[PDB]
Order: structure tokens, then C-alpha cells, then sequence
């Protein structure tokens, strides 16, 4: 009961991280996008291994 | 005995960025020339006698 607020957030985040992209109301399944935090780690691990 | 620059080049290349500056005095002293130690005396050799 007093951890039920944490039960709800993991229900949201599991639906949030498994989010689908909608274009015209209908989903485009088979659509791959790369985030600006995913691509900022590709920059940061490449700026790290060149600085090394 | 291979040369010590290829020992410096190799032992820097196979070192991660976290333990790099910790390990430089290891590579500095592993590629030092040998200056052999002042041994025990054994004075007045066969030809010296």
C-alpha cells in the first residue's frame, strides 16, 4: 500500500519505454528512431575513445 | 631483446584510459636502460695478482 505509488510508475514507464510512433492516428510499426540521448552517448563514447 | 620503443608503444596501446596515468612510471622504468648494480668486491683478480 505505501509502495503503491512506485507500483504505478513502473506500469507507466514500461508503457513509456515501449512507445509506438503514430503518424495519422494509426501506428507505423516497423519504425526505428534513435533518440537524442542515445545519439548523445554515441558521441560521448566516441569523444572518449578518441581522447584516449 | 626487442627495442624499448616498441615496448613503450605496445604497453601504452594495451592500457585503458582509466589506468593510463597510474601506469606511466611502470612503462617509464620498464624501458629504462640497464645500469648494472655495484656488486660485491672480489678484489685483486688473477691478472691483478
Amino acid at each position: 500500500a505505501k509502495n503503491a505509488s512506485e507500483v504505478s510508475e513502473l506500469l507507466a514507464k514500461s508503457l513509456a519505454e515501449k512507445a509506438v510512433v503514430t503518424e495519422g492516428g494509426k501506428v507505423v510499426e516497423g519504425f526505428s528512431y534513435v533518440s537524442k540521448a542515445v545519439a548523445a552517448k554515441v558521441i560521448a563514447t566516441r569523444r572518449a575513445e578518441v581522447h584516449e | 631483446e626487442g627495442n624499448s620503443v616498441a615496448g613503450i608503444i605496445k604497453s601504452v596501446n594495451e592500457t585503458s584510459g582509466a589506468n593510463l596515468l597510474s601506469s606511466l612510471k611502470t612503462i617509464k622504468a620498464q624501458a629504462a636502460p640497464i645500469y648494472p648494480a655495484a656488486a660485491s668486491s672480489t678484489g685483486y683478480s688473477t691478472q691483478a695478482k
